[PDB]
């Protein structure tokens, strides 16, 4: 039994969003979906259902949804769009098939949509080299993107240990940009290769880069 | 856990004083009816409960004669009666959820007007 | 029916317990149709609690959740570094269309104190070849949050020239990390030679300086 969402990413206030709630492991028929949002920095906010037996309803507020579902997924369409918008999205089970407020038990990953009327831009991907205990950091800037998010990972995942990820920040540009660091022996330095992985869905961008020592 | 005697649909039309809308839970297993809870949902309402620890029944307003003969409880008959103006206002499909002690269950039943 | 919970500052040490008290304007159906929630930043939320008091499959029974009709409770006993989330109860109500979240009670392990590695990374000649120049300081793994950075460019006391990033608290050991980001012109960056980061903190007894010079 599982839940899974589509992609998010940028939506100009022209835009309809439209996400999708693929389940998995369970039936539509027995149980009611649920759709949850969270500004960046805020609380959940509840936003609607439809029960197990197909019927949609929403909660007391400011939105234009319209939640859906066929045999397998369910789906949730906003239209006139709001900087407000801008929120992680989550699906959820929920268990009184009817609809009530139980319990949401299997939740999504989420997805992040992001309401502006700015371009997406890839980013730029530097490496953070040390040059000097005996503990080197290293890691990735990740200069001059947007939308959020960027998702980094090292050595393809192999190293998870001591990794620390920023949230990124909002520079005056109105671009983001994030750091991405990792601990190791400075021994290593020379016999083993650090690459970071630098993810960009919104702009279509992977990047790999080797951080050596210069 | 409860299970039921489902009907899909019941049918009334102008000639209906009343309305009943079965519910059979078959599995009930208490013997004191304070230990069960009825429910009736409709459109995201709770228009007709009754919470028998209580022995209090509750309707909104716009729900003011429905109803449940609470001494058919024990027995699994949760079915609803309503008037016809109540009915003829609300039609479309209901939940009848029963609660016995930890034990739950659900069962859907769409009221239909023929004209 | 909008849901208050306790407002967003609760603290304990390892073993220590913690109260996060979630309150109701109108009583919740059955009196206690209330959900408690545990989010930790960047995940989805996990169910803890449901009916006011019954866990989920494979919570510990330290988060304990009481209460009735309009206030609910949960109760963190044994606290412990896994335990650093926000928190959020849910409500039912006998029409749908009230059913919410409360605002979330962010919940802080007290740990000992522990000063922050310092780190400094000068940029990158990649970067520089775009005409903009990061400098990235890092503070590694200190406890608590409250840390200060002061940029030096040839002993100059820097100015609205920084962007700070704060990680959230670690699970596995309830620190912190900061990374610090001096922007710079190439033009500005190529003439200086001496760059450094000045951390004070509470677990230093005088203040740490990280430096490089342009060109090692
Ligand atoms: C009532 O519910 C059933 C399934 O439970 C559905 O197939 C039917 O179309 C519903 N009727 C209306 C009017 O929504
Ligand atoms: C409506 O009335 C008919 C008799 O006229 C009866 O058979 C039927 O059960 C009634 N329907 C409901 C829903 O009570
Ligand atoms: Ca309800």
């Amino acid at each position: 039994q599982s839940v899974k969402e589509s992609g998010g990413g940028l939506f100009q206030p022209g835009g309809s969003l439209r996400l999708s709630c693929s389940v998995s492991g369970f039936s539509l028929s027995s149980y009611a979906i649920s759709w949850v949002r969270q500004a960046p920095g805020k609380g959940l906010e509840y936003i609607g259902y439809i029960s197990s037996i197909g019927d949609p309803y929403y909660a007391d507020w400011k939105g234009r949804f319209t939640i859906s579902r066929d045999s397998s997924t369910v789906y949730l369409q906003m239209t006139s769009l709001r900087a407000e918008d801008t929120a992680v999205y989550f699906c959820a089970r929920s268990y009184p098939g009817n609809g009530d407020l139980g319990r949401l038990d299997i939740w999504g990953q989420g997805t992040t949509v992001t309401v502006s009327s700015a371009s997406t831009k890839g980013p730029s991907v530097f490496p953070l080299a040390p040059s000097s205990g005996g503990t080197a950091a290293l890691g990735c800037l990740v200069k001059d993107y947007f939308p959020e998010p960027v998702t980094v990972s090292w050595n393809s995942g192999a190293l998870t240990s001591g990794v620390h990820t920023f949230p990124a920040v909002l520079q005056s540009s109105g671009l983001y940009s994030l750091s991405s660091v990792v601990t190791v022996p400075s021994s290593s330095l020379g016999t083993q290769t650090y690459i970071c992985n630098v993810n960009h869905k919104p702009s279509n961008t992977k990047v790999d880069k080797k951080v050596e020592p210069k | 856990q409860l299970l039921f005697n489902k009907t899909k649909s019941v049918e009334f039309t102008f000639g209906n004083d009343t309305v009943v809308i079965p519910c059979f839970v078959t599995n009930m297993e208490a013997q004191n009816t304070t230990e069960v809870y009825v429910k009736w949902k409709f459109k995201g309402r709770d228009i007709y409960t009754f919470d028998g620890a209580l022995n209090k029944s509750t309707v909104p307003t716009d729900f003011s004669s429905a109803k449940i003969e609470v001494s058919q409880l024990l027995k699994g008959d949760a079915s609803l009666k309503m008037d016809k103006s109540d009915a003829v206002s609300h039609t479309g499909n209901y939940t009848c959820e029963v609660t016995e002690l930890t034990r739950e269950g659900e069962t859907i039943i769409e009221l239909k007007y023929r004209v | 029916p909008m849901l208050t919970q306790s407002p967003s500052f609760l603290s304990a040490s390892v073993g220590d317990r913690v109260t996060i008290t979630c309150q109701s304007s109108q009583s919740v159906y059955r009196n206690k149709y209330l959900s408690w929630y545990q989010q930790k930043p960047g995940k989805a939320p996990k169910l803890l609690i449901y009916y006011a008091s019954t866990l989920a499959s494979g919570v510990p029974s330290r988060f304990s959740g009481s209460g009735s009709g309009t206030e609910f409770t949960l109760t963190i006993s044994s606290l412990q570094p896994e335990d650093f989330a926000t928190y959020y109860c849910a409500g039912d109500y006998s029409d749908d269309i009230e059913n919410a979240f409360g605002g979330g009670t962010k919940v802080e392990i007290k740990r000992t104190v522990a000063a922050p590695s310092v780190f400094i990374f000068p940029p990158s000649d990649e970067q520089l070849k775009s005409g903009t120049a990061s400098v990235v300081c890092l503070l590694n793994n200190f406890y608590p949050r409250e840390a200060k950075v002061q940029w030096k460019v040839d002993n100059a006391l820097q100015s609205g020239n920084s962007q700070e990033s704060v990680t959230e608290q670690d699970s596995k050991d309830s620190t912190y990390s900061l990374s610090s980001t001096l922007t710079l012109s190439k033009a500005d960056y190529e003439k200086h030679k001496v760059y450094a980061c000045e951390v004070t903190h509470q677990g230093l007894s005088s203040p740490v300086t990280k430096s490089f010079n342009r060109g090692e």
